[PDB]
């Protein structure tokens, strides 16, 4: 049958209007034009209706050299993407053109990436610890298998490299399709990981691949952001919900998905919000978490990144999105300066799962006192930091250097940061985690100084440092000795 | 040529290379065959072996990097970044060939104390040199110890005993 | 001088809060001024009506 | 010609058209021309196409020539300008137009490569600097940022990093050149103006360029030089040779960009500024690479600047670029201040990529200091003037960061070995403040050969040309090592003996004042 | 040869919109109206065009009983300003008209006020020295001809004494005249500063005068006070071009320049961006600032005195000029309360030419 | 209720949209009567009307401890008490995290039942004396 056209009406930026004579579609379809006038290629879904006979709509691709009377086409449908196995070791665009330069990707269906989330009778939550072999990850904030994970940190924390720490652990240990999201992040990150999938097989493109990547980057205008990650659940949910099959869904990051959107409704007309992002910024969000849940045919364990401007919690995407994760894990920047890395606050973290009827009880009566000692050392900051350490009853001090070792503790090498710290990376089991606290909460390792805890896994490996220290202090005393003898 | 390179992406690349070797041996000036490698890369065709080799042979017979001078051009540098481009950029290594070129054209510099430097880094990787150049190097550095050229003559002006900002030469 | 580090501090937070905080101000006045004007926007219409 | 219609009104810098009876279509971020004077022709881009064929636009020349009735021509054509080795060592306007002193149009806005053409870096970039080359490596395509409050380092640089890499381009091929490009948004006329005569002075102009909007330059054009110097940056990064650039800077684009979104009452966001300022940086830095062989394996390096204010990274801006950068170098007010220059902090500093391009000469030792730099910042923070010690990690530390007081770019091979002595204990013998003239009585001056002392074989400083032997076997190997101990031994016994006696002798006022004039002489030379 | 005439259509405070129904002028143009309509003369400059025929203007003087649709004259250019040697020893509005009594001003010609800052040709990137004749500042603080300098001063710390002392010594020193540039002056400080340069002698009524003086007071708008640094600045340019010297521009403090065109702006109906100063803080101020630099001609330097509000480096005012200054001439009163005259504490203080590659090395 | 912020930011939501003015903190400004028409219908009737009833719980989520924001004022302006929840004392261990001298009620004896008013009566007096010593480290 024929396909309805339409003219254009104006032009601001991303933001387009259209006026279609006979009627208007739904809203969401989307609306190709030709690559003759533009140059390229070029869809434009609708989010709005102005008045009837019109349409306002938003552009993903650049809408250079855009005129105000050119033809628009119908699709009749939404943005529609294929999805199947041919969907694995591939690269994606918003709109699932590929752009790996591979070959034609062999899809059979194509779904749309706007879709109502699950309802309430689907939704299983199930408890399963998720063992990342990473410490505080494992002792303060556990994760949860088939829920939501968020890591929030400001820029140059260190989050994108615990994401890269957690493929190496996890995707790679996981027996389960993976799909990795960018939205609005460097284009150079999607490349080392396009490379270092390719050298451990993950992508092995003439076998079987067990992963998908899909990239709308900060080059990309605000359109494609705003849509990239509905193009990735898709590529999620389909094996959610036919293969039945546990996923893992990395993202990094969505607040640029919100920029994109507060980019978006300021060209709309749409008034905004207290900061600058739009009034729809909770809707937004939500249609967005809600498709990430658990249900019966399968599970997705999200791992999301946040940005936080200026290093500020009350900016309301990240306050917003606080409410839709099972885990939190709140970085700071005073922390990564102390050293430490991961730079993770544990006070301010937190999860579900953290329950005696989940996991076991050792684990979360050791945990309950880390918290609680790291709570009483940051009330004495403010003191030790005005008097000093010698101004201290006998039991704050013995506290402070309990607590000292164990945020020390906290810190280990990964793998991904060879480059970085220069040391071999470590994979902290759980129980060897609960033990080791365990010990230190009981004073079982007082004597031992407090940099034998500083960027290590394991106490055995702390207390062959503490070996080290002594060896070379004891060696710096000889060699005082023989220089002064000498001398 | 059966065996067939890849990127580390894993595209195929085209070893077609002999024209632009041909392109590299007419060339006069040095740095046009650095051109012709820029106009090599463009197309798919990464160096091979054979092609660094040529723009080595071409620096040691060309008579300049231009067709106008250059200040402080040196045919050395140039042939060693190049080397440096060959192990640690591009993952290809030199050849015996590759630094008897270099042995060549510190022989006709009449540096000599750099030569023995390229004599023991051949022979550190299991290189055998050719004493026909070795002996000439020798011979120039006899001759520089002769005519007291064996260092710059301002290294061996005394020093001032006083300290001043001038008479230091700063 | 641990106190002087905390005093500056506080004067860097408290001068550029109080920054952030007048020019919220113009935001919540600048956007109600901006959203009457923008709804109250008049246009004379001169177009074909029968 | 068109006449598509004619200026309607003007706010400043942007303007609006309204069309013309025999209406007709204009696309969308064109050029425009508009009819100032008989002769004198404006410039403006497109931002929105409304309904009635009203028309916003920005100007970019000649704002103060413009009036209402004036005509309005289209070309129909994007923001391009010329671009070229011909355009090599100019002073332009953004839009082309060189500026005066005593064919191939590419396009402004343009998107960036994707993941496949792009590459983790392999090769380097000497700054010229000990700091950075040593423990920040940055390498052709790591777009690494240049922090700090306002005059402290930042300007300098940049000018360093490309008078360093004149030296060694008259030497090596063309390909493996360094060219550069300085984009100056905001800065004083006459601080521009200096930056020419300099790099005149030192003859690197034919390898670089510049891109001039000044504050009395219009706000939307400082919006546009950036892309201007990228696009610039583009033509050679495709044609396979690589490139350097530079913004001084970033934060004063956001202000002229925040007039514009401001003067069309987009609504604003944190910190005043609009909300789209991310993808005013992300579309230029992201245009940032070391490309794939694919497509040449061409490269294009980004050193921005960005003003701080009272050392506080938690800005918007400041954050907004270091979401972005794949680096980070944090300058201090405070080491400025206290004698140090470069005011580098090692702490909140970081190469994120570069160290996978490091030269093994320059990084077998980065990690010894690495090393050496983190024991320091703990022995020296510990005691807070609790209890002095003379252990060699606190002696090599003092040692070292004089080394690194820098006035202008230092040679790879002046650059290692004075390190190398450091991190082996040699110089801890010396006192602190003769540790500059020692480096300068060691590159440029040779006391084995001047007191005769020719055990060496070929190992000298005279030449220079040995820094690509250094440059390919690194420092470690087994023929290199021997010589290089030797040399040193050497020259420290010489210093030692000869002249640091004699400094420590000297009691006369005049001598001492006499002595620091060549210690801050050498302070600078070097 | 005809004058052009428009009429008002519109009068919110000092801004106004003046009709045409030709060609409109263009902008930073003057119309001028007469006296008998309003009771007194009338000056409005044009910035904001608003239609084909509309001219949105600000208003230098006060409004008072202005009627609608007016006849309003086009001068044919901008605002025209005095210059020559009978400037020196006077004092002088924005318009021109002097406000000392001291009978009229024999001039010559009258230059308009917004002239373009230099080309990149006219500047000289060789930095020079100021040789300023105070050794606390020709040492620690060299004044960098073509340069913006800084001074922080409140009372009781001589900060009259040494202007005075600069005008006097470039006087003689350097072959130099100069210019003072009361932006937002208290009006008594006017008065108290007219005084002492006659009890100084660098106004010699009866002899050769040193220094021109430009008052824009706060009772004026501040659509005045945003263009009394122009006038001043071109004053100080005609003495840079066609007598080809040095010379010195002092000011008051730029916060209140700014503080004008933040009101400015903000009448118009832009919206402000930051803390409340206008979205073209740094151009409006680099316009200022840009035309002040050394030449092949001759040079300009510029003192400027800075109000830091509530002691707030980080404040955009402040640190956007800050940005453009080379050096800072503090002052304490804890020194001149120890007898030193000039109270100057160099510790504090900082300049941007302490580089032996400028200057000589023993100075260093 | 769960969280009466969500409740507001759906209103904001709404309003902007409709081209509503917005206030402080980008509400409308009449959200103190939307909490106000919701609470002030919890009640306990006259016998006359059955003496039933029904009591309000609402959850009001907050950000680094503050009452100073908009919505949280104007709720705690209308409702009775309020149960402060501090995440020191939650991150301190004890849990449920209530802080007492924050938190209040604004009926008193005449909820609870006869037993638990003398206790209670007891118990306030306790703490007003704890909260002043408890300071101390305890060293007797
Ligand atoms: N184990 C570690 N050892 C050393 N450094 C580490 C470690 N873990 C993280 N870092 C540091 O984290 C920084 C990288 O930050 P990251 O890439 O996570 O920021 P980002 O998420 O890209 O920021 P944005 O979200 O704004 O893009 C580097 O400075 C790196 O050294
Ligand atoms: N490497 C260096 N060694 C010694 N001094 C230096 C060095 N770099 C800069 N300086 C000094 O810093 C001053 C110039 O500062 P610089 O030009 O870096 O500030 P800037 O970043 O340009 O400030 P702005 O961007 O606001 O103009 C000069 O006095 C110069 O001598
Ligand atoms: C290397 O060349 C450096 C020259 O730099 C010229 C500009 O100098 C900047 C100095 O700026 C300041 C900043 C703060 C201050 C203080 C805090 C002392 C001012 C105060 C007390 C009025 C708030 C004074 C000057
Ligand atoms: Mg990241």
């Amino acid at each position: 049958d024929v396909k309805q056209v339409g003219y254009v009406q104006q032009i601001i930026g991303a933001v387009v209007d259209v006026t279609f004579t006979d009627s208007v579609p739904p809203v969401l379809t989307a609306l190709t034009v030709d690559a003759k006038e533009t140059g390229t290629l070029l869809t434009m879904e609708i989010v709005q209706h102005l008045d009837t006979k019109t349409a306002r709509c938003i552009c993903m691709s650049s809408t250079d050299m855009l005129r105000l009377r050119t033809p628009v086409v119908n699709t009749g449908s939404q943005i529609t993407v294929p999805v199947g196995e041919a969907t694995l070791g591939r690269i994606f665009n918003v709109m699932g053109d590929a752009i790996d330069q591979r070959g034609p990707v062999k899809n059979k269906v194509r779904w749309p990436i706007h879709r109502k989330a699950p309802t309430l009778a689907e939704q299983s939550g199930k408890d399963e610890v998720l063992v990342t072999g990473i410490k505080v990850i494992d002792l303060i904030l556990p994760y949860c298998k088939g829920g939501k994970i968020g890591l929030f940190g400001g820029a140059g924390v260190g989050k994108t490299v615990i994401i890269m720490e957690l493929i190496n652990n996890v995707a790679k240990g996981h027996g389960g399709y993976s799909v990795f999201a960018g939205v609005g992040e460097r284009t150079r990150e999607g490349t080392d990981l396009y490379l270092e999938m390719m050298g451990s097989k993950v992508i092995d493109l003439q076998g079987d691949s067990k992963c998908v990547l899909v990239y709308g980057q900060m080059n990309e205008p605000p359109g494609a952001r705003a849509r990239v990650a509905q193009t990735a659940l898709t590529m999620a949910e389909y094996f959610r919900d036919e293969a039945g099959q546990d996923v893992l869904l990395f993202v990094d990051n969505v607040f640029r998905f919100t920029q994109a959107n507060s980019e978006v409704s300021a060209l709309l007309g749409r008034i905004p919000a207290a900061v600058g992002y739009q009034p729809t910024l909770a809707e937004d969000l939500g249609m967005l978490q809600e498709r990430i849940t658990s249900t019966v045919k399968g599970s997705i364990t999200s791992v999301q990144a946040v940005y936080v401007p200026a290093d500020d919690i009350t900016d309301p995407a990240p306050a917003t999105t606080f409410s839709h994760l099972d885990a939190t894990t709140v970085l700071s920047r005073s922390v990564a300066e102390a050293g430490i890395y991961p730079a993770v606050e544990p006070l301010e973290c937190a999860s579900r799962i953290m329950d005696p009827d989940a996991i076991d009880v050792n684990h979360y009566n050791v945990a309950m006192d880390i918290v609680e000692m790291l709570t009483k050392y940051k009330e004495l900051q403010d003191i030790i930091a005005v008097l000093g350490i010698d101004e201290l009853s006998e039991e704050d001090k013995l506290i402070v250097d309990r607590a000292r070792k164990v945020a020390k503790f906290m810190s280990q090498p990964f793998a991904v940061a060879e480059v970085f710290t220069g040391m071999k990376g470590y994979y902290v089991q759980l129980e060897d985690c609960v033990s080791d606290f365990g010990s230190l909460l009981m004073g079982q390792c007082d004597n031992i100084p407090e940099m034998a805890f500083y960027m290590v896994g394991g106490l055995d490996s702390v207390k062959e440092k503490a070996a080290k220290m002594a060896a070379e202090a004891a060696a710096m005393r000889e060699r005082a000795r023989k220089a002064a003898e000498a001398k | 040529a059966g065996g067939k390179r890849y990127d580390l992406f894993g595209y195929e690349v085209s070893v077609a290379t002999g024209p632009f070797i041909e392109e590299i041996k007419k060339a006069q000036f040095y740095d046009d065959a650095g051109e012709v490698i820029v106009k090599m890369n463009l197309a798919n065709t990464p160096p091979d072996l054979q092609t660094y080799n040529a723009v080595l042979e071409r620096i040691l017979n060309c008579k300049s990097k231009r067709s106008q001078p250059v200040k402080g051009e040196n045919k050395f540098a140039a042939m060693m970044d190049i080397l440096e481009e060959m192990d640690a950029r591009s993952g290809i290594k030199p050849n015996a060939e590759s630094w008897g070129y270099v042995l060549k054209e510190l022989v006709q510099a009449g540096d000599f104390r750099l030569g023995w430097v390229c004599i023991a880094g051949m022979k550190s990787l299991g290189i055998t040199p050719d004493q026909a150049l070795v002996d000439a190097n020798e011979a120039n550095a006899a001759k520089a110890k002769a005519a007291g050229t064996d260092f710059p003559a301002y290294l061996k002006k005394a020093a001032p005993e006083s300290f001043d900002t001038k008479a230091w030469g700063i | 001088g641990n106190i002087t580090g905390l005093m500056q501090l506080a004067d860097y937070t408290y001068n550029k809060t109080r920054k952030e905080l007048i020019t919220a101000e113009l935001l919540e006045i600048i956007g109600t001024m901006t959203a009457m004007h923008a709804g109250k926007k008049v246009g004379l219409k001169k177009t074909e009506f029968w | 010609k068109q006449k598509i219609g004619f200026v309607h009104g003007i706010d400043g810098t942007i303007a609006t058209i309204a069309p013309a009876a025999s209406k007709v279509t204009v696309p969308y971020n064109t050029v425009l021309e508009i009819a100032v004077s008989a002769t004198n022709i404006a410039n403006a881009l497109v931002f929105n196409l409304e309904k009635d064929g009203s028309i916003g636009v920005i100007l970019l020349d000649n704002i103060s020539e413009v009036r209402s009735g004036q005509d309005v021509y289209a070309t129909g054509s994007l923001l391009k300008i010329p671009v070229g080795f011909h355009m090599l060592g100019k002073i332009i306007n953004p839009l082309g137009k060189e500026i005066p002193t005593g064919t191939k149009l590419g396009l402004v806005e343009e998107m960036a490569p994707n993941i496949v053409s792009r590459q983790p870096v392999n090769y380097n970039l000497l700054t010229g600097y000990k700091v950075i080359d040593t423990l920040i490596p940055v390498g052709r395509g790591q777009r690494e940022l240049i922090l700090g409050d306002r005059q402290t380092g930042k300007t300098s640089i940049a000018l360093s990093t490309i008078l360093n890499q004149t030296k060694v381009n008259n030497e090596i091929l063309s390909k493996n050149n360094v060219l550069s490009v300085y984009v100056s948004i905001g800065q004083r006329c006459s601080n521009v103006a200096r930056i020419h005569r300099l790099l005149t002075e030192y003859d690197a102009m034919k390898y670089c360029t510049i891109v001039a909007a000044t504050a009395a330059d219009p706000a939307g054009l400082q919006y546009l030089a950036p892309y201007a110097g990228t696009t610039l940056g583009e033509e050679f990064r495709n044609s396979g040779r690589h490139i350097l650039l530079v913004y001084d800077d970033l934060s004063k684009q956001a202000v002229s960009y925040r007039q514009i979104s401001l003067l069309l009452r987009r609504p604003p966001g944190r910190e005043a500024y609009p909300g789209d300022v991310f993808y005013l940086h992300s579309r230029l830095l992201e245009r940032s690479a070391m490309m794939s062989p694919q497509k040449g394996s061409g490269s294009l390096t980004s050193l921005p600047i960005v003003e701080t204010l009272s050392n506080d990274v938690t800005a918007y801006i400041v954050t907004n670029v270091i979401s972005i950068t794949d680096g980070q170098i944090y300058l201090d007010a405070k080491l400025f201040t206290g004698g140090q220059r470069p005011a580098v902090n090692i702490g909140l500093s970081v190469s994120r990529v570069g160290s996978s391009a490091q030269n093994k000469a320059m990084k077998k030792v980065g990690g010894a200091l690495k090393m050496l730099m983190g024991e320091y910042r703990k022995m020296a923070g510990e005691q807070t003037s609790g209890s002095q010690n003379v252990s060699p990690v606190m002696i090599r530390g003092a040692r070292c960061l004089q080394l690194f007081n820098q006035k202008g770019p230092s040679y790879f091979m002046d650059a290692i070995v004075a390190l190398y002595a450091v991190t082996n204990g040699y110089m801890d013998d010396v006192k602190l403040q003769y540790s500059k003239f020692y480096e300068f009585l060691l590159l440029n001056k040779d006391l084995p050969v001047l007191y005769g002392q020719v055990n060496n074989k070929y190992f000298y400083m005279y030449n220079k040309n040995l820094n690509y032997f250094i440059r390919y076997f690194g420092l470690n190997h087994e023929i290199l090592e021997p010589e290089l101990k030797k040399y040193i031994e050497i020259h420290t016994n010489l210093f030692l003996d000869n002249y640091q006696s004699r400094m420590n002798e000297l009691k006369s006022d005049e001598d001492l004042v006499q002595l620091k004039n060549l210690l801050y002489a050498c302070k600078r030379t070097v």
